[PDB]
């Protein structure tokens, strides 16, 4: 029967997958460095892609796409969008962004900053990085100078995306949020969108004049659970599902989640992944790859969807692990290693 | 690349005789030494074990040794008695009385020089000597005591040549005398230093195989030797017949022995015989990795494989063996050390043994061989702590520290197997 | 004109040499007896094919080759095979007992005894050269002779032929056909000692040839004969520039200039297409665009790896058959817009191209189909380092336990050479990453 | 996409297409180390033959 190895012990998603695989009675686990495996649940950094697919008589699959980092790191994502003809500088769903080193865009960033300054247009900018966990290393200011010195205060790269000053605010609460979507790409490069997303919602009322607050503006589950007093009032753990957010949109705005938001979501997902398809595809390769991505979106008050970032090692909501993890095994693993409806929306292309 | 064969003692000469009977049949040589075979593949490597004599006669490159003439006279009268070179029979009269000391120090020392003389005459007639193989038991006196003495003498004159042995390990279920653990423990210490490969043929397994699997109520030494000769034929098929494998004794040792002292192999054979139903490739691979087909009374699941070699004989799908060989890996992947990559070898010989369409020979370097040495060590200490039956040996000049030293070296050998059995990457 | 001497070391080198020289004779119209009816220059000449063949007064065309193995069974097959007449006895050198897959035995113990003889026989051919260019050395990484003695020979050629070029054709070990487990040791040991003595080395992974034979030739279980004839075609396309008229890669020096900007990083990746089975009575003949695109499918590379995740330092396209420049440029234009081909910033993004109008030649009764056009791409990409990493990892697994090390120490080598060579590989693997990744 | 240095003859043609411009040890110490490895083999063999010699002595002490 089939064999697999676990090399990322701190993975919530694949800890359930490996657990469900053993309960099948047709999968056997091995130590981290046993090379005679059918499936690798590999590490997150420096995964040895070069050692895969060289074992006679063993079809080898892995849960990561070599090169997918170019889409999952903020600095590289900006580069990909600005230099890829498929995406182009004239991209309508990605906020105006610039990569700033402490190749560089320090001066071109200020060129557009003053073109808005003179025109009285909103000049709120945000600085971000993929190296700061637990919401550390974020800044929202309206004066550009006072952020470049802070960027140089550290010795790594930061990006400067736009701050969406007019988000969609939920009522009751007058509060902010972002949307997390989970997308599975199998060995055939079929793009599967998990039907169940989640709203990661802020519990503090949005305040435009005061960006001093560390929590009025950042909605990630953690910064609201150990930095705010209102965690859990309107919904459990600042997490609202699609069925409710859909009902709210029908009642409050007379529209649906599918029409107003999800079509834009599906367009961005397939646009981003089809851009890098020829650089990471494992169709005619000696090993094959799949990977589950976590796309983070955000909706403005005109119901326009914006992409903020893509996470390549995402966690899932407590309330969908069982269903999602089962879907991975069904579509990503058993599809390659067969045994003795659907939760995914296939994004065709 | 010639091999020089030596058979010493009762057990050594009988299993040696069967061996020459079996491979002689496979190479098409009759009891008189004349070739009446159908294929030229039989002769392309006949020189490995046979000299070409006057009259297009082929003579085994074998030396026959014993301290009493009994078994050697039987051999000269047996089926293939007349094929051996008469000047290669070297015997004494007294005997060794199942005493390692007599074979190694007193009675054997008297005869050893005469044996080495025949070795030199055989080696001088070798275009390029490849090494030596010895057949003998470890429980007696001649094959055990004198056999190890010969090995020590051969490594002296031919220090850069390979020395391998087919050694029959004693077992109480098949026992001639009680001092067998003493003789075995003294012999193994010699084999740890002066042999490159020792195939551990355990009489306990040969009996259990004849009785349990083959359903033979009263097995004789002849029944056990049928298994031994079949295995030795299978082990030597890689040199005796011409595949695209360029196999030399040293090259094979380099590939199977990761550490000098750990060169004790578990032989295996399949199918087990004493029917006409064609056996399937899945069945051959599944049986040859089963404990019931092992010639050493050890459980491979109680240890781990350092290296493995499987030899298949007959016309079969070389693709199918690979698929099944790769399949069995998973079913016992935990029992293969991961710090020796690709440590399982497979060879195929188009020529089947006599009366078998397909066969398989198994050679495993497993740390589970340790179980065998513990068994012998226990039987040794059970007597030695009371100094039982030691007078037989002290009467021949041996001191008790030689027994203590041999005991400690085998316990060391056991401990060395244990460290690598627990070792991980 | 300038001669080239081929040196075939060990079983792999000798058997691959057999296939190569067999193919050369067919391509040049030379018969097994050494006669060349089309050669009107009797007893001599300075034609391009004379770079690989000398001429006798009797009209015989003799390969400028040396076969050397530490045991005679393989070269004995040469002395009795279809091409007995092609070579003369002094060109075939054999020992008595081999190196038993032990680098130390081939380099030290036995190598000392035959090195002087081999160099002597090589000098006897060199004295027949008016303007010797260098040597082409064929050998395996895994064999004790192919690894240990080859390294020793390479060192001595650099002292006796300091200013002369040396190219390698190396067989990289693959478990699917390899009957040895210590080949990682020998591979690392020989690469370390030979690296500074080789100007350009084309390494062929038996794994790649094995799958190519199974996938594209539908040979259920390939043999060495199947593998070698395919390898010979790649070797022939690579050396055709030296044997036929042309402007590209006509001197061994040009290989280093065109393909190797840094000396240590001199392992170009070879990709070949099309491989078509002879059993298929007729195959839709592939166009210039199709075979050129095939040059970027890793399933056609001599080494399994992903160039998309490395960078190119040079690239040459060697076509044979019905090819014209315009069709090549058309294919390249589309390919650039569909493939991930990023060069290092300090090298130009261009292809050096050469075309021979004579189409590929295949052995009669072989497994390869006759095609109208074919191409071999030579690219120096950092992605090939994946092979070093694979090899280095297996080395580390066994050496941590000192498994089999006693076999080498017993032949006079020191443990320090293991770590000394491994560290050299560690630097090489790091050099590839510096050039290849940001 | 520029084509350059186009040479051609009866056997074929050659050219270069550009899509973008850019942005030893001596003999003695070889033959010495061979000898150093040989002497290490001879020392190992002498130790073996000495070890065996010790055993021959004990054999006839018995
Ligand atoms: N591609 C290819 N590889 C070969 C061939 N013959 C041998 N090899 C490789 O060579 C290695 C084995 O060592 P050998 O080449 O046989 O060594 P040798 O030159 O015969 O001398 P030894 O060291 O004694 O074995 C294995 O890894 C084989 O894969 C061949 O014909 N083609
Ligand atoms: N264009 C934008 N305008 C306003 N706020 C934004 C924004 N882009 C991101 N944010 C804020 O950042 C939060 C999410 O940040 P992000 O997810 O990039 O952090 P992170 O990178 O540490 C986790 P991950 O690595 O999984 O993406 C959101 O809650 C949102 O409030
Ligand atoms: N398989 C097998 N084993 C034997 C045979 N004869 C003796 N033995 C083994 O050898 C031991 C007796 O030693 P022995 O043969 O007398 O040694 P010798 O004095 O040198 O001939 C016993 O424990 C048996 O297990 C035989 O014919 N076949
Ligand atoms: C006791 O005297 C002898 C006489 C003849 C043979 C042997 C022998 C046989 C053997 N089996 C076949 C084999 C095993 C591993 C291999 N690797 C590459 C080819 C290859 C072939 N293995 C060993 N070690 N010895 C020992
Ligand atoms: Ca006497
Ligand atoms: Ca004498
Ligand atoms: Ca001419
Ligand atoms: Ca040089
Ligand atoms: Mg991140
Ligand atoms: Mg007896
Ligand atoms: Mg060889």
């Amino acid at each position: 029967m089939y064999t697999f190895v676990v090399r990322d012990e701190n993975s919530s998603v694949y800890a359930e997958v490996s657990r469900l695989l053993l309960a099948t009675g047709q999968w056997k686990r091995l130590r981290k460095d046993n090379p005679r495996f059918n499936l690798m649940l590999g590490e997150r950094n420096r995964l040895p892609f070069g050692r895969l697919g060289h074992e006679p008589g063993l079809v080898q699959l892995v849960n990561y796409y070599r090169g997918a980092d170019k889409l999952c790191r903020k600095a590289s994502l900006v580069k990909l969008i600005k230099t890829s003809p498929e995406l182009s500088e004239s991209c309508t769903w990605f906020p105006e962004s610039y990569v700033i080193y402490p190749t560089d865009e320090r001066e071109v960033f200020l060129a557009a900053y003053n073109r808005r300054r003179e025109g009285r247009e909103g000049n709120v900018w945000i600085a971000k990085s993929s190296a700061g966990a637990k919401g550390e290393g974020i800044l929202i200011s309206s004066e550009a100078s006072e952020l470049l010195d802070f960027i140089d205060e550290q010795g790594q790269v930061h990006v400067i995306q736009k701050y969406l000053e007019k988000p969609l605010l939920l009522e009751p609460g007058h509060r902010k949020f972002d949307i997390r979507s989970w997308v599975l790409v199998d060995h055939l490069y079929n793009i599967y969108l998990y039907r169940e997303g989640v709203l990661r919602t802020s519990s503090e009322p949005y305040n435009s004049a005061n960006f001093q607050d560390k929590t009025c503006h950042l909605t990630n589950h953690c910064i609201q659970k150990e930095y705010s007093k209102n965690y859990g009032r309107y919904e459990e753990g600042n997490e609202m599902f699609f069925e409710e957010f859909n009902q709210y949109l029908m009642d409050a705005l007379n529209t649906t989640l599918e029409n107003s938001i999800l079509l834009q979501i599906k367009h961005i997902i397939r646009s981003c992944l089809m851009c890098i398809e020829p650089a990471i595809s494992t169709k005619h390769l000696h090993y094959q790859s799949f990977q589950l991505f976590g796309f983070d979106f955000m909706v403005d008050e005109e119901l326009k969807v914006w992409l903020i970032e893509v996470n390549g090692a995402p966690a899932c909501a407590q309330k969908l692990y069982a269903e999602l993890c089962q879907g991975i095994v069904d579509v990503a693993i058993s599809s390659v290693f067969p045994l003795a409806t659907s939760i995914f929306i296939k994004l065709h292309h | 690349r010639e091999i020089v064969h030596i058979q010493a003692g009762q057990c050594g000469n009988q299993i040696g005789a069967k061996f020459w009977e079996v491979i002689s049949d496979e190479h098409g040589i009759d009891p008189t030494g004349s070739y009446h075979g159908d294929s030229d593949l039989q002769l392309e490597r006949i020189n490995v074990y046979y000299n070409e004599a006057a009259g297009n006669k082929y003579v085994p490159r074998a030396i026959l040794v014993d301290l009493e003439p009994g078994t050697m006279d039987s051999v000269r009268s047996g089926p293939f008695g007349q094929i051996f070179r008469p000047d290669n029979f070297v015997f004494g009269q007294s005997g060794a009385g199942n005493n390692w000391a007599k074979g190694h120090y007193t009675e054997g020392a008297e005869l050893v020089d005469s044996v080495l003389d025949v070795v030199r005459k055989e080696s001088e007639s070798c275009d390029c000597l490849q090494g030596f193989q010895l057949t003998h038991s470890l429980g007696g006196g001649t094959g055990s005591g004198m056999g190890t003495l010969l090995i020590s003498k051969i490594r002296e004159e031919y220090p850069d040549r390979i020395m391998n042995t087919f050694s029959v390990v004693p077992s109480p279920k098949v026992s001639d005398t009680v001092v067998e653990p003493y003789n075995a423990t003294l012999s193994v210490h010699q084999l740890v230093e002066n042999t490159d490969e020792t195939y551990c043929i355990d009489n306990e397994a040969l009996y259990d195989i004849c009785f349990r699997t083959l359903k033979l109520t009263t097995p004789t030494y002849g029944d056990l030797n049928h298994l031994v000769s079949a295995t030795m034929s299978g082990v030597t098929t890689c040199l005796r017949f011409p595949g695209q494998l360029n196999a030399d004794l040293r090259k094979l040792a380099v590939n199977m022995v990761p550490f000098p002292r750990l060169h004790f192999f578990m032989p295996g054979f399949a199918p087990l015989t004493s029917q006409y139903r064609a056996l399937t490739v899945p069945e051959l691979t599944q049986q040859m990795f089963d404990a019931k087909n092992m010639m050493a009374a050890c459980d491979p699941r109680h240890g781990r494989y350092l290296t493995v070699a499987a030899v298949f004989r007959g016309r079969m799908s070389m693709k199918e063996v690979d698929e099944q060989m790769l399949n069995v890996q998973n079913k016992n992947s935990s029992y293969f050390v991961e710090w020796i990559p690709n440590n399982v070898k497979t060879a195929v010989c188009d020529i089947p043994p006599r009366g078998l369409k397909m066969s398989a020979t198994f050679i495993g370097n497993s740390t589970a061989i340790q179980e065998l040495f513990k068994r012998i060590s226990e039987q040794f200490t059970a007597m030695f702590r009371r100094k039982a039956f030691l007078h037989w040996y002290t009467g021949e000049g041996m001191d008790e520290m030689e027994f203590t030293e041999a005991e400690s070296n085998m316990n060391d050998l056991v401990s060395e197997y244990q460290q690598y059995q627990d070792a991980t990457a | 004109m300038r001669e080239c001497i081929s040196i075939h070391v060990g079983q792999a080198g000798v058997q691959i040499g057999n296939a190569c020289w067999e193919l050369y004779c067919l391509e040049h119209g030379i018969q097994p007896d050494g006669q060349m009816p089309s050669d009107k220059t009797i007893g001599g000449g300075d034609d391009s094919f004379n770079t690989f063949f000398s001429e006798t007064g009797a009209g015989k065309h003799v390969p400028r080759a040396v076969f050397v193995d530490l045991e005679p069974t393989v070269i004995d097959e040469v002395r009795t095979g279809t091409y007995r007449q092609l070579f003369h006895p002094e060109q075939l050198i054999t020992g008595k007992e081999d190196a038993a897959n032990n680098y130390a035995r081939g380099h030290y113990t036995i190598g000392k005894e035959i090195i002087d003889l081999v160099l002597d026989r090589i000098r006897k051919l060199a004295d027949q050269c008016t303007g010797l260019q260098g040597f082409l050395v064929f050998h395996s990484f895994g064999g004790g002779t192919g690894s240990g003695f080859t390294s020793l020979l390479m060192e001595r050629l650099s002292v006796d032929y300091g200013k002369k070029s040396k190219l390698e054709f190396s067989i990289y070990p693959a478990p699917q056909v390899s009957t040895a487990v210590v080949e990682p040791y020998n591979s690392i040991l020989t690469t370390h000692t030979t690296l500074e003595h080789s100007d350009c080395a084309f390494m062929v992974d038996n794994e790649a040839i094995y799958d190519i034979c199974r996938r594209n030739l539908d040979i259920e279980r390939p043999t060495y004969t199947n593998l070698n004839r395919l390898i010979s075609q790649i070797v022939s396309s690579i050396t055709a520039s030296l044997r036929f008229d042309g402007a590209l890669n006509v001197d061994l020096t040009e290989f280093q200039t065109n393909l190797v900007p840094y000396p240590r990083i001199h392992f170009p990746l070879a990709t070949y297409a099309p491989v078509i089975s002879a059993e298929k009575a007729y195959h839709e003949q592939l166009s210039v665009a199709e075979i050129t695109n095939a040059c970027f499918e890793p399933a056609n590379q001599m080494v399994k790896c992903d160039p998309r995740h490395g960078k190119y330092m040079a690239c040459c396209l060697l076509y044979r058959g019905d090819v014209v420049p315009k069709d090549v440029n058309a294919a390249i234009a589309t390919i650039k817009t569909k493939r991930s081909i990023q060069f290092v910033d300090w090298c130009p993004t261009g292809f050096k191209v050469g075309i021979n109008y004579q189409p590929p030649t295949v052995v009669p009764g072989g497994d390869l189909a006759k095609v109208q056009r074919a191409v071999c791409m030579l690219s120096n990409t950092t992605a090939i380092a994946e092979a070093w990493a694979r090899l280095d990892h297996k080395f580390d697994l066994m050496y941590a336990k000192r498994a089999f090390v006693h076999w080498y120490v017993g032949e006079g080598m020191e443990e320090g050479e293991f770590s000394e060579a491994r560290e050299d590989m560690a630097a090489l693997e790091k050099d590839y990453e510096e050039v290849g990744v940001d | 996409m520029e084509v350059i240095e186009l040479n051609k003859c009866t056997s074929g043609q050659s050219f270069e297409v550009i899509l973008k411009p850019p942005s030893d040890p001596s003999l003695e110490e070889i033959q010495k180390k061979l000898e150093a490895a040989e002497e290490r083999r001879k020392y190992q063999e002498a130790e073996l033959l000495k070890h065996l010699a010790e055993k021959r002595e004990h054999e006839r002490e018995v």
